[PDB]
């Protein structure tokens, strides 16, 4: 109200407005879910088109060959944040011969963050992003808030009618974790998860994106009729 | 470059300078024209370091076709004179300094007196009758020193200069390949095409 | 961080007027009277110590200060605000002046130079103006006596004799009847005595009154000798005695 | 440093500040332009509010930037001398790189630059100024006439006028110049700029500046006499 | 008042959207994206008729193998048409090749949000960008101030788009030859510009594989403008 | 009024605000604490799972600085994080110039200087965090807890979050009822008994408890996390007090 | 953050002035009246002290007339303490000119210089303008004897006679009716005097009011003196032309 | 209103940021004193502990500045701390490029100074602290010396800071117009401690235990401050008697 002008202050309940705002951008986006296995980890994502003529925006993004994550809010943040992404792992294969562990990916997302909601003049970033990975302790998944706020999931989703997605991977979860060297049926598990976040639009050829890592499979994304197998 | 001569006369100042340019073995070219046009009344000749030169003459060019557009007004010889001065002494205590040493020809319209300045590449700076720089002033001074008047005519200055030319030909161990020849008077700056 | 106040906190309103200066004007005029007084043979600047509690030692806060051996300055107004003026005062009329001329400043040029530190203040970005006027006294070989007041503006104006802070007004008329241009160095202290006690309340003696003088050179207070040229410092506090044996002849 | 963004959108898309700056142009003195088939003519109002003022050493109205380029302006006169100082620097640096003077084009191109920067850059206020370029290309015959606004827009124009009452003025322009048959001479040119301005100004005397830019930097200002006579005749006419 | 870089409630930069608003205002740009070619069009607006309708300079070249055209506050577009230009020289002295559409336009957009309190504000101005790579073949993008930008079949930008997009929603099919497209681009440009449309207030341009980048004379539109007065009147 | 618009604004009270209102968001955040025992400190905290998605034992709260520094806080988990990595940037160069590993009072003051400095200037926003932390040097165990306002003091228990009230009764019938002192294994399971019955003012989702601790005989007086079968037997006897 | 209490001291108003230069000009109609008058043998400058004391010390006083060269000099009206910032840096300006053309420096290129600066604190930076406005009198050898006047906006203008401070209108209506081309020094002392006498807010026009100067070819042959009237020079004066 | 936000003049002529932080120095009710004595300095502080959750040791309002500066703070312990630091950092540095140890006096008109340009600079905020340094100084004697967030600096015979500072300040000032002398006329500095809770006791009416307050002495060549049995030392010797 009175104190939503700008990042640099709390309101009298100690809550942070614009960082507040800047998570509802998130809400506005497409859905994309995100789980995994012990084996694998998947990213499945729905892409949203301006008009009939225009392409679809793509969702996902890598990172490295063992990491990548997906995208929700300002597309521009996503590419920031990305970007930076690409360059702490690449330090971390340079100087130390070391791929990054997801985890330590998480903490340098956070505190990037961070810094933008406690200094004046800046903003925060208006984008959800989930990052998948493969490191030396196995399959990951984490959920990332603009908020600085980083969170490792068996599985999760973002965006609009996120909530639908988010309870199936619940009741499922028994199920899903144990799909280990079977990529096809973690995806159809995914792909059916992202079908709980869909109304009045389904599933085609061109409005699909999924994406997949994990034990001997880099990080690769699939599109067009390449996801056709699985609508 | 080499040879860079100056007079001034009665009513006018005449600059000649050499034509040759010589790259270490062989000379590039022989039809070279060192100097550059300041103001309409006021023409500046150098030598010095390859690149240096030119680099320094058009940037010294440029500031004072500035002047001229700002002002709408020609600075005088001895103002020109000064500006290039302080730039050369400014850059002799640079990280690279210009090697650059100029003559300054020009006719003051107000005072209607040709003027003639000579200022080496530490921003020394004299007004003379006639003046020269590197070794052409000594192969030359001794014949200035005997012939020149200060009501010589512009012909009588140009036949002091061919002698002057004649001796530099005679006894210098370079081929400078003729001189191209430039008179400063109060109708502006005209070459002489024949010398 | 970083000083994010790049730009000016003193502006003009739709009247002309600027209102951080008026507003530093009328914490001058809040803060206890000083005077001056210049003589033929000298100038003499005065105040009063008022202390704000009776366990401190006044003698420790001084109100007339120092700036070169041969000018002195005395405030109305914020006392911070004038101490560390004088702080850059000192410095300044060495670095602008002699560390180049090898001789202290005269006093018009420290007061030029005052006055543009004071002007800035009241120009440059995220500050306010200083909440003082300053008078200073000096003596230098060309110009000889003078004394300058100076504003939180920057203004400054050379006067016979003045007063600023709590009761100038009538203080400036009390001087207007006696100054003459013949007044001899001990007639202006008489008369700045004189000034002074219509401003003060309570106590009135060498304790409560702090006063110097620019006057003749001291070569008791040099600390040297050797050097004829060097005949020592004008400036001169009055001591504690020196002020209460001037009482009784007033 | 002093970073503070002044101009900024606004909820209906529009730039305050640029606008602002428009209406600093609106209040300026009236400044015309008009190319014949050989010529452009830069004519310009002078506010006859200061008399007593000396005219040989008040800054003119028309400025040159180069030898073969002019500049004339509507707005603030003290914004329009920064953008006429940067103007002439660059045009000795064109002629110092490239080894050849400015096109009319590239000049106008430049100023226009200026004063766009100045609409998104941070802690500086547009320029309150409307230029008029003209001139002639380097060994070229086709008169040039050039427009820029505080905004950063420009165009070029076979006539146009800015500052106060430019509408009146342009009004006029656009029923009596004709695209297929311009002013033939220079006579017929300044006639028709003179003209123009009379539809504004006041008394022809010391109201009216004309300068003619022709071919080759051949660039020349009318005194008052010259442009007396041409006022003479217009209203000669005119009393039929 | 508030910072240059706020969110507002519903989670959208202030700055960004209004200057979404000063587009709307803009004079309308089309494009058609064809396997023969992508064509180019827009509406000039001159405010007076003694204005020189061909200074008007609202469709540009990039490089040969990509074009540009632009609609809102146009003196904005200048400084990102200099940096596409750079990046589209700069990457074929890094790679001695043509850069994809593609990445010339990602370049373009990371300029837009370098905004706040780098520039004082977002750009007041859209472009639609279009070219041709191997990769690719012939693409069509519209490159927004909030840095986000989307591949079209066909796209109208401008005071007239929403009118031009629904028609374009009806016209465009995979097969469309290029001639059908210019004659497209004029039908619609017609439809939505205030004056009477002709050579002189509106210009056409293409980009093909073999010509590359060219901007259309006005002898060129004023014919395909014929032809199309005529195929209309036959029926 | 306006004066808790912008931070380091004095109101007419002699109040920052803006501190004040980054309190709120440290008494909304999780229930944390610490123990001074014998020969070292033990920490403790509350982790909300928010849903069975979350991995259970993944999402590491309690942060180690240097070797023998342990650190715990409640409120916003960022802030917190960019505290530690200052922390361990003045660990570090401390470290560098005097050799030896930064003592705990040492090491307060660094925290304290830096939080205190988020209060001088409006350009920036006061920590949305408190801060337990503290381990053992030379002068053996320290426990220490930093506020929002940069106010830290050295404590025999401490708490913050939500839980807090509930926290520092059980802290304080332990300081009475142990005058002579607690031992680093009895911390432990008071520790895990504190936080399960800190969790009655977070009853509406099921959490998971995480303890770490230093001590000298211990852990060698280095900053380990209890694992295993010394947290399941934590975890059992916190249990079997709330029942 | 800081935003809060920014002033914005270089934007528009809606009719396209700006506040700033505007107020600032409001400051400086409440200053002393300063006049100068160009003649063909020279040019005068006189202007009226504020509101004096018999206390304060006037010949060693100077508030309103100011040297910048031996050919150059400026009346002041507004903030002293404003006007002297800038008089310093004229100062150095006209001796970097001489330094590095070997000539002093025209009157017109010393002007625009300062003018410029006045500009610069309107368009960008975010501080206040500068509260003065200037007279310059001076000589070259271009131009001969000039007088022009710059403000806050950083405008500068050239006139053969013109006031700044209090009671402008007033002033300039007075001397656009009694000056003539053909004008003397002498005759223009007498003007100058008489223009303040009607104008003034005080009660009377003396000696001790009063900040006087002439820029004469009165130079023995062919130079510029620049002569800055002492206290007993101005009563004299005042005498002579019969207004005390 | 924003003159009364950062540090500019309100129509009055007043800083009222700084006057807001006077108020802020008060916020934790907590009263000090100091004395001099023949040979010595003595400060007095009250210590109060209301969470049995503290550590008592660690609770302290007074610093050692120096070898043989003392400082005791009346206000918040954040800004008490940031002041304790800045002082402890100026002595330093004193010493090293002058090659003495910094007077009382000096380090309370360059803490002043620093306060002084928080008035005047708008970025930065007054501490809200008042600041009484204590020494035995080798040319001066005994010193008392008290600095607060106008940037005010000033010597004392003896001085008082805080809620009850009248009270205190009354007291002193009636002793010292008996004695007619400027400081406490006692030999050792454990009588000039028992002088100052004494007459602490008198003014404030209120009877001490040794955790009860806080004690720090300055001699010729160093400051220290007394533990609670030296102070229990103390307190046994005033009650006998």
């Amino acid at each position: 109200n009175n104190y939503d002008g700008d990042t640099v202050t709390f309101s009298p309940t100690g809550r942070l407005f614009q960082v507040e705002y800047a998570l509802e951008a998130i809400k506005q986006g497409s859905v994309t879910v995100g789980l995994r296995s012990n084996t694998h980890a998947v990213l499945v994502a729905l892409k949203r088109n301006a008009d009939e003529l225009s392409s679809y925006q793509k969702k996902i993004i890598k990172c490295d060959e063992h990491m990548g994550l997906s995208l929700a809010g300002l597309a521009p943040d996503a590419r920031v944040l990305s970007n930076y992404l690409r360059q702490q792992c690449n330090y971390s294969s340079l100087v130390f011969n070391r791929k990054l562990a997801v985890e330590r990916a998480g903490h340098l997302l956070c505190d990037k963050a961070q810094k933008n909601t406690q200094s004046y003049g800046g903003r925060p970033y208006g984008v959800g992003l989930l990052i998948i990975g493969y490191d030396k302790s196995g399959a990951h998944l984490l959920e990332f808030q603009p908020s600085g706020n980083v969170t490792e999931l068996y599985g999760t989703a973002i965006g609009a009618r996120s909530q639908g997605a988010k309870t199936y991977l619940e009741r499922t979860l028994d199920t899903f974790i144990k799909i280990d060297g079977n990529p096809d049926e973690l995806i159809k598990a995914g792909v059916e998860a992202i079908s709980q976040s869909l109304r009045d639009e389904s599933l085609t050829v061109d409005n699909l994106s999924i994406a997949i890592v994990g034990k001997d499979t880099p990080f690769t994304i699939y599109d067009g009729e390449a996801v056709a197998k699985y609508i | 470059m080499d040879i860079i001569l100056g007079i001034r006369v009665q009513d006018s100042v005449i600059l000649a300078s050499s034509k040759a340019v010589t790259r270490g073995i062989s000379v590039l070219k022989d039809s070279d024209d060192k100097t550059r046009q300041l103001s309409p009344h006021t023409l500046m000749s150098f030598a010095g370091e390859a690149g240096d030169t030119v680099q320094f003459a058009e940037y010294i060019q440029a500031n004072i076709q500035l002047y001229s557009i700002r002002e709408d007004y020609e600075l005088s010889p001895q103002a020109v004179s000064s500006f290039v001065r302080q730039e050369l002494a400014k850059s002799i205590r640079s990280r690279r300094p210009y090697q650059v040493n100029v003559l300054i020809g020009g006719y003051d319209k107000k005072k209607n007196k040709p003027e003639l300045y000579q200022i080496d590449y530490l921003g020394t700076k004299v007004e003379l009758p006639y003046g020269a720089h590197g070794y052409s002033g000594f192969y030359t001074f001794s014949l200035l020193d005997h012939h020149y008047r200060p009501d010589m005519t512009t012909e009588e200055g140009l036949d002091l200069l061919k002698l002057c030319v004649q001796e530099l030909e005679k006894r210098m161990p370079m081929d400078f390949k003729g001189v191209i020849v430039k008179i400063v008077d109060k109708d502006g700056i005209r070459q002489v095409d024949d010398f | 961080m970083t000083d994010r106040y790049s730009f000016s906190l003193t502006t003009f309103s739709p009247s002309g007027k600027l209102g951080q200066i008026d507003y530093a004007l009328t914490a001058v005029k809040q803060g206890v009277t000083s005077l001056g007084i210049k003589a033929t043979n000298g100038v003499v600047i005065a105040t009063e110590k008022k202390s704000s509690s009776p366990l401190a030692m006044s003698e420790t806060l001084s109100k007339v200060s120092l700036l070169t051996p041969d000018i002195g300055a005395v405030y109305s107004g914020m006392g911070p605000d004038y101490r560390v003026l004088v702080d850059k005062s000192r410095k300044v009329a060495h670095t602008s002046y002699k560390r180049i001329y090898g001789e202290y400043p005269p006093t018009k040029l420290l007061v030029s130079e005052v006055a543009k530190i004071m002007q800035e203040a009241t120009q440059s970005g995220g500050v306010r103006p200083f909440g003082v006027s300053l008078l200073i006294a000096g003596h230098d070989e060309f110009n000889g006596f003078s004394l300058y007041q100076v504003d939180p503006s920057g203004s400054y104006f050379p006067w016979k004799a003045t007063a600023i802070g709590k009761g100038s007004v009538a203080a400036k008329t009390f001087l207007e009847k006696r100054w003459n241009d013949e007044l001899e160095l001990e007639d202006a202290i008489h008369i700045a005595l004189l000034t002074l006690k219509e401003s003060v309340e309570g106590e009135f003696n060498g304790d409560t009154i702090e006063l110097a003088i620019i006057g003749d050179e001291n070569p008791d207070l040099l600390g040297y000798t050797g050097i004829p040229t060097d005949k020592g410092p004008r400036f001169r506090k009055l001591t504690s005695q020196e002020i209460n044996d001037r009482l009784e002849a007033l | 440093g002093y970073d503070r963004a002044l101009s900024i959108f606004s909820p209906d898309g529009h730039i305050f500040q640029v606008e602002y700056a428009l209406e600093a142009v609106k209040r300026g003195t009236c400044a015309v332009g008009v190319k014949g088939k050989n010529c452009v003519v830069l004519g310009c109002e002078r506010r006859s509010t200061l008399k007593l003022q000396d005219t040989r050493i008040t800054p003119s109205k028309v400025s040159k930037i180069d030898s073969h380029v002019v500049l004339s302006f509507s707005g603030l006169n003290a914004d329009s001398r920064i953008l006429i100082e940067k103007a002439r620097v660059e045009a000795q640096s064109h002629r110092l790189t490239l080894e050849d003077p400015v096109t009319v084009e590239y000049l106008t191109r430049y100023v226009a630059g200026v004063q766009q920067r100045y609409t998104q850059s941070g802690g500086v206020r547009p320029f309150g100024v409307s230029t008029l370029i003209a001139g002639f290309d380097p060994r070229d015959d086709e008169p040039k006439l050039y427009q820029t606004e505080p905004s950063g827009i420009y165009s070029s124009w076979s006539a146009q006028t800015i500052g106060r009452n430019s509408k009146t003025v342009r009004e006029f322009l656009e029923k009596n110049y004709d695209r297929k048959e311009p002013p033939a001479t220079v006579e017929e040119c300044v006639k028709l700029t003179v003209r123009s301005l009379l539809e504004v100004v006041q008394t022809g005397a010391k109201n009216i500046e004309i300068t003619v830019v022709k071919p080759d930097s051949d660039i020349v200002a009318l005194s008052s006499e010259e442009i007396n006579q041409y006022v003479t005749q217009i209203e000669q006419e005119k009393q039929e | 008042d508030r910072g240059v870089s706020t969110f507002s409630p519903e989670g959208r930069l202030f700055q960004v959207e209004y200057s979404l608003e000063a587009i709307k205002l803009g004079s309308t740009a089309i494009g058609i994206a064809t396997k023969e070619g992508v064509v180019l069009g827009v509406e000039k607006r001159a405010t007076s008729p003694l204005l020189e309708s061909d200074s008007i300079e609202k469709i540009v070249e990039i490089d040969r193998h990509i074009g540009c055209a632009m609609s809102g506050l146009t003196a904005d577009a200048r400084s990102m048409i200099e940096h596409a230009r750079t990046a589209a020289v700069t990457h074929n002295l890094y790679y001695d090749e043509d850069i994809n559409v593609e990445s010339l336009t990602q370049s373009v957009c990371d300029l837009a949000l370098r905004f706040g309190e780098l520039m004082s504000r977002p750009f007041g101005v859209a472009l639609l960008i279009a070219g041709h790579d191997a990769d690719d073949g012939y693409q069509l993008f519209h490159a927004e101030p909030s840095g986000t930008f989307y591949r079209y079949n066909a796209k109208a930008i401008g005071s007239g788009s929403e009118g031009a997009q629904a028609e374009l929603l009806n016209e465009w099919h995979s097969s469309l030859t290029l001639k059908e497209a210019e004659l497209l681009v004029l039908k619609i440009l017609k439809q939505v510009m205030e004056e009477k449309l002709d050579e002189n207030n509106a210009q056409l341009s293409c980009i093909t594989k073999q010509d590359g980048f060219k901007i259309y004379d006005n002898e060129k539109t004023a014919e395909l403008i014929k032809e199309l007065k005529e195929k209309e009147a036959a029926e | 009024t306006g004066y808790d618009l912008s931070n380091s604004v004095f109101s007419p009270d002699g109040r920052n605000f803006q501190v004040e209102y980054a309190v709120k968001a440290v008494e909304n955040g999780t229930t944390s604490i610490g123990i001074k025992c014998n020969d070292g400190v033990v920490f403790a905290v509350e982790k909300l799972i928010t849903s069975k998605l979350l991995v259970p034992q993944k999402n590491v709260k309690i942060q180690v600085v240097d070797r023998h520094i342990g650190c715990v806080y409640s409120g916003l988990i960022p802030d917190g994080r960019h505290l530690v990595n200052r922390g361990r940037e003045e660990a570090a160069s401390f470290k560098k110039l005097y050799k030896t590993p930064i003592p705990i009072p040492a090491f307060a003051d660094r925290l304290g200087q830096y939080v205190q400095a988020h209060t001088l200037y409006n350009s920036v926003r006061p920590f949305g965090v408190s801060t337990i932390f503290g381990g053992v040097d030379k002068n053996g165990a320290h426990l220490y807890m930093l506020e929002p306002s940069g106010s830290y003091w050295g404590y025999k228990g401490a708490a913050t979050g939500k839980g807090r009230q509930s926290a520092k009764a059980e802290l304080e019938k332990l300081v009475d009822h142990h005058p002579e002192g607690l031992s680093a294994r009895e911390a432990v399971k008071q520790a895990a008994k504190i936080i399960y019955l800190a969790h009655e003012d977070n009853k509406e989702k099921d959490f998971e408890l995480e303890i770490s601790w230093c001590s000298l005989s211990e852990t060698n007086g280095l900053h380990k996390f209890v694992k295993g079968d010394l947290l399941q037997e934590a975890i059992d006897f916190a249990q079997k007090e709330i029942n | 953050g800081s935003r809060r209490y920014d002033s914005r001291t270089t934007i528009f108003s809606p009719e396209g002035r700006l506040y700033q230069v505007e107020y600032a000009l409001e400051s400086i109609s409440h200053a002393g009246t300063a006049i100068g008058i160009m003649a063909s043998d020279g040019i005068v400058l006189a202007a009226e002290r504020k509101v004096t004391s018999t206390l304060l010390e006037q010949d060693t006083s100077t508030e309103k007339l100011y040297k910048l060269n031996d050919k150059i000099a400026v009346a002041v009206a507004g903030l002293t303490a404003d006007a002297e910032i800038l008089i310093n840096t004229a100062r150095i300006h006209a001796q970097n000119y001489l330094k590095t053309y070997n000539e002093d420096i025209p009157v017109e290129i010393l002007v625009r210089r300062l003018s410029d600066i006045k500009q610069g604190y309107t368009q960008h930076g975010g501080l206040r303008p500068f509260g003065v406005s200037f007279i310059y009198a001076g000589y070259d050898d271009r131009y001969g004897y000039q007088l022009y006047t710059s403000n806050p906006s950083g405008n500068y203008t050239g006139w053969k006679a013109i006031s700044v401070g209090a009671n402008t209108s007033a002033a300039q209506t007075l001397l656009q009716m009694d000056y003539k081309d053909d004008m003397k020094v002498d005759d223009a002392i007498e003007l100058a005097l008489k223009t303040l006498s009607k104008t003034t807010d005080s009660s009377a026009l003396t000696y001790d009011r009063l900040e006087f100067a002439t820029i004469r070819k009165g130079a023995n042959d062919g130079e510029v003196y620049q002569k800055i009237f002492k206290p007993q020079e101005i009563k004299d004066i005042l005498v002579k032309t019969g207004i005390t | 209103g924003y003159d009364r936000h950062i540090t500019i003049f309100s129509p009055e002529g007043r800083l009222y940021q700084v006057e807001y932080a006077f108020k802020a120095t008060n916020q934790t009710n907590i009263n000090s004193l100091a004395v001099r004595g023949k040979d010595c300095t003595v400060v007095i502080s009250q210590k109060k502990v209301p969470d049995k959750l503290l550590d008592p040791t660690t609770v302290s309002y007074i610093f050692c500045i120096s070898r043989t500066i003392g400082m005791v703070v009346n206000g918040p312990i954040p800004d008490a701390r940031n002041a304790a630091l800045r002082a402890k950092a100026e002595a330093a540095e004193f010493r090293y490029k002058y090659g003495y140890d910094m007077p009382c006096d000096v380090l309370a008109k360059r803490m002043a100074n620093l306060s002084q340009i928080y008035t005047q600079r708008a970025y930065m905020r007054p501490l809200g602290v008042i600041l009484t340094f204590v020494s035995v100084d080798e040319e001066l004697g005994p010193s008392i010396y008290k600095t607060d967030p106008a940037g005010y600096y000033v010597g004392y015979k003896a001085t008082a800071t805080g809620p009850k500072q009248q009270e205190i300040t009354t007291n002193l000032e009636n002793h010292f117009k008996k004695s007619k002398i400027d400081h406490i006329n006692e030999e050792s500095w454990e009588k000039v401690v028992e002088f100052a809770i004494t007459h602490m006791i008198d003014a404030l009416g209120t009877e001490f235990s040794k955790n009860d307050l806080e004690v720090g002495v300055a001699t010729k060549d160093k400051f220290f401050t007394l533990s609670a049995e030296n102070i229990e030392e103390r307190l046994v010797a005033i009650a006998e008697q």
